[PDB]
Parts: C-alpha cells; sequence; structure tokens
DNA sequence: ACTATTTTCGGCTACTATAAATAAATGTTTTTTTCGCAATAGT
DNA sequence: ACTATTGCGAAAAAAACATTTATTTATAGTAGCCGAAAATAGT
C-alpha cells in the first residue's frame, strides 16, 4: 500500500528506490511477535479463532 | 567510597550522576552496587 | 524533558538519617549492607509536577518542581536486602531493580 | 590598531513615474539581457563605475554594484542618461539606501565555541552548514558573520552609520576571548 | 610508518571495498566519452557501492575548461558587443546561459587587461567577422526581421474567426 | 542469525544477561531480494526485516552444546534444561494444545 | 488540611495497623476515617496524519519512542506559529526532529534524514536555519563529536577487542581537541580521522572506503585531514611509535591564518568619514540629470543600421516572445 | 636501467551559506467542494 | 444486461503562502572532476 501511493506521481517514477521504505513496516512482526507471546491469545484472521 | 562495580569486569567506578550507565573496559550496560563499610549488628541465633 | 531524580537524606539535627532513612545510602538508594524495617523508605523518587504540560520553549521557571513518590517498605517482619542493580532498557531508560 | 573596515556594495532602489516598458529599451541597446522565462526585467553591465543597472517592469529601478555612496549617484544618473533617449520621463525623487556592505580583517585567530558557550542565550551559529557563526545585535539591529581567521563581512546595513559605532562595539568581546 | 596507506594485517573483507573503489573510477571513464562525443542489464549490489556524501543530490557539476580556439569566438563578440549572454549562449551550442557569465567574472580576476581593452573597444573591428556574421546567419537560412511577422497576423486573424463563431 | 558476508556464527546478548534488562532474547531474519530499481533490475542481500524470539537450548542459540565453562563464563546453570523464550523479561512457554 | 482542634498543616497516614486513617501529631484527632479507594477537527486531522509520519523514519532511524512523543509538541507550537503553510509537509517534520536529537544529544546526524528523504543536505538544512530563529531557540546543545567514535564502531563490525579501539580514540580525541583543527569545520569530517588513526595501529581495516560508508564524507577532505594533523606538532613522534601517553599543549595553529600569513583610548567620534558629505556631492536635481554627464556613456547607444542584425537573432532564438502572443489570443 | 603508469598534487570550478531588496510567477499547502465513476443491486 | 441507486473519488479551487526569478558584496569548506607532475614499478 506505500508503493503505489508512491508510484501514483509522475516525478517519482524514474530515480524511486523501495528499499527505504522496509523499516517503517517491519516493526508490525516483531512487537506482534512479543505481544503475542506476552498476552497469550492469537487473533487469527484466515480461520478466525481466538 | 568504594564506589560501584561492574558485573564482570569488577572495575570501582565513581561515575558522575546523570552522565553514564555503561561502565569503563568493556561495554557492559549492568551495574552492580558494593557493599558498604558501616557495621552491621546480628545475633547468633 | 524532564527526568526523575533520586535525592535523598534530609537532614535533621546534625544528622543525616530520619527514622525512615537510617537505610537510604549517600545516593538516594539504598545502602546494601542492612536491614529494613516497616517504615523506613528505601527507594527515594522525585516526580516533576508538570507531567503533562506543554514544552515552553525558553528557560523561565525551571528549578523546584521535584515531588516526592518514594517507595517504603512494607510487611510485618523486618527483612534485609540481599542486593542492588542497575541498568538501561532496550530503549535508554533507566532501570533499577533491587531484591530483598 | 586603528583599522577601517571598508565597504565594497550598495543597493538602493529608486522610483519612476513612467511605466516601463520592455519592448523600446532592449532592442536598440548596447548590453541587452531580457529572457521574460528567465526574469521579468533587464539588466545592464557598465564597467565604469562598474556598477550594474537593474530596472522594472513596472517602472521602478534598483542600482547596485558601486563602491563608495556618491560613486553609486554619479551612476544612477548615467543610467537614466540612456532613459533619456527614449521618450521617457525618468523622474526620480528618493535615493534610499537599504543594504551597504563591508569587509574586514583583525587577523589573529579566536575561539568561537567558548563564546558560543558563553554569548549562546542570544546569538547561535550551525557548524556543518556555515563554516563562521552568525552573529546578531540588539541594540543597532543588526546580524553579521563572524569567521575564524580574523575576517568579519557586515551584512544588512541598511545605514552606512550604523555599523562604525557597531563594530567599535563588538570589538572588546572578541578580544575578551584570548584562547588561554 | 607514515600514517598514508600501511598495509599491516589481516585486513578482512577488503575486497568487497576493492572490487567497488576499482569500479567507480569507470563510471566517470564512461562519462568522459559521453562529452567528448558531445563536442563532436541485470546488475548485483555490492553494499558499498551505493554510498552518499554531503556532495549528493544537488545542483551543479564541472563545466569543460576553456579553449584557446574558443577565445577568438569570445573575444571578438565580446569586442562587437557590449556584454550579450544571450546570442553567445548559443554560439557555445551545449554550453549554457549561465558559466558564461560564470567565465565573463572570472576573466576579470584572471584577465583585468583583456577586458578593458573589450570595453574601449566600441568600433568595427578588424574586419574578419563578416564570415562569423554568416556563420551565425548559414544556420536554418530564413527571413528572421521581415518573414517572422505574418506568423502574428495569422494568428490575430484566427482570434477573429472565433469571434466570429 | 549470520549474514552472508561474515559467515561468522552470532554476536548475541546473554540470556542471563537479557533477563537482567527486560529485554527480548531474540534472533535477526535475513532475507535476499532481487527487484526491478529503473533501467536495470538490481539484487540486493541480507536486508533485516526483523528479529524472531529463539527459545534456548536450540542449534541457534548461543547455549548449543557448551562444556560447562563457556556456559559458566555465561553463569547459566547446566542443569537447566531450557525450551522457553525470555521475551521482555519473564520466561514463559508454549503448552502443547490438542484437538480431534 | 486544617484540623477542627489545633488547625495543624500536617497529616500524617497511619499504616501501622492496617487502618489508614488520617492524622497530625499535634493533639492526634483523626482526619478521615475509612479510606475510599479508587478500584478543530481539521487540526485534529492534520496531527492525526503528522503522528503517522513520525511514526514512520523513527521506525526506520531505530529513534525511540520518547524523542518522537517530545517532537510532536515542538511541531505542535510551530503549527500554531504558522510555520507549516507553504513549505513541504515531508520537509517540515524531519527538521523537527533533529530539534530534539540535538536537545537529547544523540548520536543521530542530518544527512541521515535527507538520504531516506532523497533532497539535499542544503534543502532540509534551509527550513532549518528558519524555525530556530524564528521560534525563539536560544539554548542549544552543541554537536559533540565524540558520540560519533563510540556509534561508529558497532556497524562496522571489528575486532571483539573493540573497547581498546575507543578507549584510545577518545584519549585521542581528547588530545585532538586541545589541537587546533576542527574550528569552524564538520563535525562528522574530523571525528572520520581520528578512528581511521586508532584502528590504524591495531588493524588494516583502513580501507578508505569503508570509512567513507559510515561517516558518509569525502575520502580527499579525511586524507587532507591525515595531513593536517601530522603537521601540527609532536605527531611525527607517534607517527611509527611513542605509545599513547603524551601529555602536551603544543602551538595553537588554526589552518585558517596560516593561509593569511602566506598572502604576506576608544575611537573618536567624528573620526571616520560620514555619509551624508556623500549625499552633498551631487546636486538632487529631481528631473535634470545633466550635471554627471560624459562621452561614452552618451555613446552607449545602439548601432543604428544594425537593429535589423540584433531583432534577427534576439527573434531567432524565440520561442516564449512567440508563445505570449499565442497566449493572449487564446485569453480572449 | 628504460618504458610506462599510477600515485601524488594541487587546479579547477563549483557552490550553498550573507542581507536587501523586487517580482512575475511558482511552487505547493490544507481546506473544501464538487463532480464523475462505478458499484452495488434490483429491475 | 439495462437501469437504478450511492458513496466515493479524484479533481478543481481557493486562498494563502512561502518559493524561485535574477544582482553583487567575501570566506572558508568541501567536492567533484583534471590534468600536472612525479614517483615508481614492470622489464
Ligand atoms: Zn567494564
Ligand atoms: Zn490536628
Amino acid at each position: 500500500l506505500s508503493i503505489d501511493k508512491v508510484l501514483k506521481k509522475p516525478n517519482r517514477a524514474m530515480e524511486y528506490d523501495a528499499l527505504l521504505s522496509i523499516n517503517v513496516h517491519s516493526n508490525n512482526i516483531t512487537s506482534g511477535l512479543n505481544r503475542a507471546i506476552s498476552t497469550g491469545n492469537w487473533s487469527l484472521k484466515r480461520f478466525k479463532m481466538e | 567510597t568504594l564506589k560501584y562495580i561492574c558485573a564482570e569486569c569488577s572495575s570501582k567506578l565513581s561515575l558522575s550522576r546523570t552522565d553514564a550507565v555503561r561502565c569503563k573496559d568493556c561495554g557492559h550496560r549492568i551495574l552492580l552496587k558494593a557493599r558498604t563499610k558501616r557495621l552491621v549488628q546480628f545475633e547468633a541465633r | 524533558h524532564t527526568q526523575d531524580i533520586i535525592g535523598g537524606m534530609r537532614v535533621d539535627e546534625n544528622g543525616d538519617p530520619i527514622w525512615q532513612h537510617q537505610s537510604l545510602g549517600p545516593d538516594g538508594l539504598g545502602e546494601v549492607g542492612m536491614k529494613v524495617q516497616s517504615g523506613q523508605i528505601y527507594i527515594n523518587k522525585s516526580v516533576p509536577t508538570n507531567s503533562a504540560d506543554a514544552p515552553n520553549p525558553n528557560n523561565v521557571n525551571v528549578q523546584t518542581q521535584y515531588r516526592e513518590a518514594p517507595v517504603i517498605y512494607r510487611g510485618p517482619e523486618p527483612s534485609h536486602i540481599d542486593q542492588v542493580m542497575m541498568s538501561v532498557s532496550d530503549n535508554d531508560q533507566a532501570l533499577i531493580k533491587v531484591l530483598l | 590598531s586603528g583599522i577601517v573596515p571598508t565597504l565594497q556594495n550598495i543597493v538602493a532602489t529608486v522610483t519612476l513615474g513612467c511605466r516601463l516598458d520592455l519592448k523600446t529599451v532592449a532592442l536598440h541597446a548596447r548590453n541587452a539581457e531580457y529572457n521574460p522565462k528567465r526574469f521579468a526585467a533587464v539588466i545592464m553591465r557598465i564597467r565604469e563605475p562598474k556598477t550594474t543597472a537593474l530596472i522594472f517592469a513596472s517602472g521602478k529601478m534598483v542600482v547596485t554594484g558601486a563602491k563608495s555612496e556618491d560613486d553609486s549617484k554619479l551612476a544612477s544618473r548615467k543610467y537614466a542618461r540612456i532613459i533619456q533617449k527614449i521618450g521617457f520621463a525618468a523622474k526620480f525623487t528618493d535615493f534610499k539606501i537599504q543594504n551597504i556592505v563591508g569587509s574586514c580583517d583583525v587577523k589573529f585567530p579566536i575561539r568561537l565555541e567558548g563564546l558560543a558557550f558563553s554569548h549562546g542565550t542570544f546569538s547561535s551559529y550551525e557548524p556543518e552548514l556555515f563554516p563562521g557563526l552568525i552573529y546578531r545585535m540588539v541594540k543597532p539591529k543588526i546580524v553579521l558573520l563572524i569567521f575564524v581567521s580574523g575576517k568579519i563581512v557586515l551584512t544588512g546595513a541598511k545605514q552606512r552609520e550604523e555599523i562604525y559605532q557597531a563594530f567599535e562595539a563588538i570589538y572588546p568581546v572578541l578580544s575578551e576571548f584570548r584562547k588561554m | 610508518c607514515k600514517p598514508n596507506f600501511p598495509i599491516g594485517q589481516i585486513s578482512e573483507n577488503f575486497e568487497k571495498s576493492k572490487m567497488a573503489k576499482k569500479a567507480k573510477l569507470e563510471k566517470r571513464r564512461h562519462l568522459r566519452e559521453l562529452r567528448m562525443r558531445a563536442r563532436q542489464e541485470k546488475v548485483d549490489e555490492n553494499p558499498f557501492a551505493n554510498l552518499y556524501n554531503y556532495g549528493s543530490y544537488g545542483r551543479g557539476s564541472y563545466t569543460d575548461p576553456w579553449t584557446v580556439e574558443e577565445m577568438i569566438k569570445f573575444y571578438k563578440a565580446l569586442s562587437m558587443w557590449g556584454t550579450d549572454f544571450n546570442l553567445i549562449s548559443q554560439l557555445y551550442p551545449y554550453r549554457s546561459r549561465k558559466q558564461v557569465k560564470a567565465k565573463f567574472v572570472n576573466e576579470e580576476k584572471k584577465r583585468p587587461i583583456l577586458i578593458e581593452l573589450a570595453l574601449r573597444s566600441k568600433l568595427p573591428p578588424n574586419f574578419d567577422e563578416y564570415c562569423c556574421e554568416i556563420k551565425k546567419n548559414i544556420g536554418t537560412v530564413a527571413d528572421f526581421n521581415e518573414k517572422l511577422i505574418e506568423l502574428q497576423n495569422e494568428h490575430k486573424h484566427h482570434m477573429k474567426e472565433i469571434e466570429e463563431a | 542469525g549470520k549474514k552472508s558476508s561474515s559467515s561468522t556464527k552470532d554476536y548475541l546478548t546473554p540470556p542471563h544477561e537479557c533477563r537482567l534488562r527486560d529485554m527480548t532474547y531474540s534472533a535477526p531474519i535475513y532475507v535476499d531480494i532481487e527487484y526491478t530499481r529503473g533501467r536495470n533490475i538490481i539484487m540486493h542481500k541480507d536486508v533485516e526485516i526483523g528479529r524472531m524470539p529463539i527459545m534456548l537450548r536450540s542449534n541457534k542459540c548461543i547455549l548449543y552444546d557448551a562444556d560447562e565453562s563457556k556456559m559458566a563464563k555465561l553463569n547459566e546453570c547446566p542443569l537447566d534444561p531450557g525450551g522457553y523464550f525470555i521475551v521482555n523479561g519473564t520466561e514463559k512457554v508454549i503448552l502443547v494444545q490438542e484437538q480431534l | 488540611p486544617v484540623c477542627k482542634n489545633c488547625h495543624g498543616t500536617e497529616f500524617e497516614r497511619d499504616l501501622s495497623n492496617a487502618n489508614n486513617d488520617l492524622v497530625c501529631k499535634a493533639c492526634g484527632v483523626v482526619s478521615e476515617d475509612n479510606p475510599i479507594v479508587s478500584e478543530l477537527e481539521s487540526r485534529e486531522a492534520t496531527l492525526n496524519n503528522a503522528r503517522r509520519k513520525l511514526r514512520a523514519v523513527s521506525y526506520a532511524l531505530h529513534i525511540p519512542e520518547y524523542i518522537t512523543d517530545a517532537a510532536f509538541q515542538w511541531y505542535k507550537l510551530a503549527l500554531a506559529n504558522n510555520f507549516v503553510q507553504g513549505r513541504r509537509s515531508q520537509n517540515v517534520i524531519a527538521s523537527c526532529l533533529y530539534v530534539a536529537c540535538r536537545k537529547e544529544k544523540t548520536h543521530h546526524m542530518l544527512i541521515d534524514f535527507s538520504s531516506r528523504l532523497q533532497v539535499s543536505v542544503y534543502s532540509i538544512g534551509a527550513t532549518f536555519l528558519k524555525m530556530v530563529k524564528k521560534l525563539h531557540i536560544t539554548e542549544l546543545p552543541l554537536a559533540d563529536p565524540s558520540l560519533f567514535i563510540q556509534h561508529f564502531a558497532e556497524k562496522l563490525d571489528l575486532a571483539d577487542k573493540k573497547i581498546k579501539v575507543v578507549k584510545d580514540a577518545v584519549k585521542l580525541a581528547q588530545r585532538m581537541s586541545k589541537d587546533w583543527m576542527f574550528e569552524g569545520r564538520r563535525p562528522a569530517g574530523i571525528a572520520g580521522a581520528c578512528i581511521l588513526l586508532a584502528c590504524r595501529m591495531n588493524n588494516l581495516r583502513r580501507t578508505h572506503t569503508e570509512i567513507v560508508a559510515v561517516s558518509h564524507v569525502a575520502e580527499e577532505t579525511l586524507q587532507q585531514r591525515l595531513n593536517e594533523f601530522k603537521n601540527t606538532k609532536a605527531a611525527k613522534l607517534s607517527v611509527q611509535k611513542f605509545r599513547e601517553n603524551d601529555v602536551e599543549d603544543g602551538e595553537a595553529r588554526p589552518p585558517s591564518f596560516v593561509k593569511n600569513r602566506k598572502k604576506e583610548c576608544p575611537r573618536n567620534l567624528h573620526l571616520l568619514p560620514t555619509t551624508d558629505t556623500y549625499l552633498s556631492k551631487v546636486s538632487d536635481d529631481p528631473d535634470n540629470l545633466e550635471d554627471v554627464d560624459d562621452e561614452e556613456l552618451n555613446a552607449h547607444l545602439l548601432n543604428e543600421e544594425a537593429s535589423k542584425l540584433k531583432e534577427r537573432i534576439w527573434i531567432g532564438l524565440n520561442a516564449d516572445f512567440l508563445l505570449e502572443q499565442e497566449s493572449k489570443r487564446l485569453k480572449q
């Protein structure tokens, strides 16, 4: 969802690099890890089960 | 004094306050207080 | 940008320690080596009173804002400390851990 | 050493009671420079008295590039002498002056982070983006940049006279830091 | 043991430093032949390639240093006109409007006597510029003073048709 | 765990040290990617995307097959079986669930 | 707060017998018994988005959140002081980060912002200048380069003896602080050479690109610092040898007046030249200008037959003189 | 010990940083409102 | 599928508003690119 928001620009489609935008989205994993282990409850989506 | 000592470096550091939290001679970041000089009274039972 | 301070041992009649302050140490951190009884603050802590105020981009009046929130030993029996450590967290925030 | 700060450049704008047309002032001149997408007016470049003429489409004009004050004045009406060629008014009224800049040299190194700690409550700078310090003054309402070789360039002087007592006033605070 | 480049021990993983430094000299070399020609892909990232300093993502470049052949195309045009940057820009086809101004300020500090000679020169010079007058006029030979008039007369006639419609 | 340039084992905080700072005892994940930068496609290695926790006495942790001296240097009891996370201080464990 | 019998101002909560009553020490009358324990929207939306953007690069640059929370109020006041309008939204908040980065005295530089922003340092730094001066920030910490010595060594991935490369470098930096090299120079520039020399004597990590990939400063300006530090004083003693126990001051030579020598009672009231006498030189005839006449600015005039020659190439370069006729007839 | 070339060394050339003006654009910027689309959903 | 029913959906727009448009005054600083020279190693 971040990528096309940049790619809907005429100037920002040639020199644009996507490896910069990695680290903002990387936080969702680790916080999702430690919270799901401290708080022993799991919000599944493909099975929708708690 | 006999001020703050490291965990494994075991180095007496009288580190001035609100300055640092690490130790010298090592990058270690957990600090140990050394025991006082003042006498303490105990029983024998 | 206001921290918390461990100032301690307010003095009275030629001696530092109050009946609460015989085991509070020179730094405010309670001294390893001796017992504690009920009462007898072993960790002093003071917190700024502008805990939710907006930062004023100047330096006008920040000299005395520390109200105390000390840590008092409860329990019906006198115990000792075992030992005390201090460290930092994963983020740069000070950690204090004492064990009785 | 009672040295004098030399003053290098003026700017000075004058109004004109006639609206300036771009066609009849550039097509039959000598130092013709008018690219409208680059800039909306014309510049003259003459090497005596090495000043430059900047005009405006509305009619106004500003002169820049003289060393002395009266050096600008003879330039400002030789510029209008070419305006006397065309049938224009060239009605100049007020010779207002709003920037006269000067550079100096005291020629002994000083500390400047010591004063940035001492007189940091009013004046400050950034080391990485500009190599010198940008100093400010309450009493004359002036700014100025200082350096490390002893050279100080004065900018923003709306009045010529104002920096003469100001440069004397800022001298003791520099000799205050003898880098002990 | 001078501090400028001693080799003095193990120095692990220097080949990625060695391969990039040898490869970044080749960057400018293909850019050199593009400049002289103008006078007339899968790639694998190595971390040390893309490194940036303060000289990055900023306006400015290195102007091609001037030649003695251009001086006679410069001083004589500075002898004919006073200072006209507009037509000398196209005279130096890929040179721009701004560094030819910077060259004029450069020659002021470099040769202060030649520019005053060009200022004092207010006359027809040694009559060799008439070929250089038509060397400018042989490109796209057409009337600019008479034929480039009707185009606005055609276009203002188009407005009256719109006003009619 | 490790990169492909260094190819060392790792450099890791000790878990007995990590439990004394209320930190997560975790290991980073490295990915290798290729994409279209522009005129040319480009392949880049060893991209940090997160740090997953590892339970001790695994083959990926530093407590794998010690000799009571490295573990004595890491002041850890060899009679501890292990098998549990040291996320942000506390030590928890997954219980073995079941269904039909 | 006030007793009913002694009117004392000191109250003491007794927890000795788990009753938690409130009582003064003066007379002993209880104060209280049975304690009762506690068991615009467009302005809102434009900070809700700005909250997301502060959280974004803080996750990228590993910024701990007591800066990002603190930096929002720095953005909050300049939101009120009309600093946001006109300027780019991405540009203004990154300048707002470095304020709290400086006040917290962190290792974080400024080009780490702009490299992700893919702009110049002078673009993001320009609005940084107008932020501090307009919003009356007087006190500020200095960019101490000694913090960078500690922080560079970890991503450099050097040998396990990474304490002796730093303890010697900080003693080099204290020796460097006494030396007159960095006075108006770059903080990351001079801090990018002491690490180069500290690891020199122990290892061969110096490849003049690995440290450029860390310090983000060019190779030729740090080699300039290698030649500058060697030739000030007593460095020839420690070029080859001489364990780092030197305690000296040496001569004080910043390189700026070194170039200046290569080139070679108070003041009175009316001793300096005035300005009104210059105003009185030329007569101020407002319409007339024939008192400054000459012969060459009188001759500063067209070539009469060559106005056809001038306008030919003046309109031979036409693109913008042509479309203005096109645009004006389209305006009708 | 000649031939060749890669350090070795400035040289060049640039170029933000300075106010203090103009000044025709010239970016946007948030706020706002519209106007069009396709989307859903029954016909 | 034709039509109906609807919220979205991008796009205008509006006012503000700081931003470039060129001038010249230096000073030291990088910073990039360039021979210029000069060591310097292959042969
Ligand atoms: Zn240590
Ligand atoms: Zn009472």
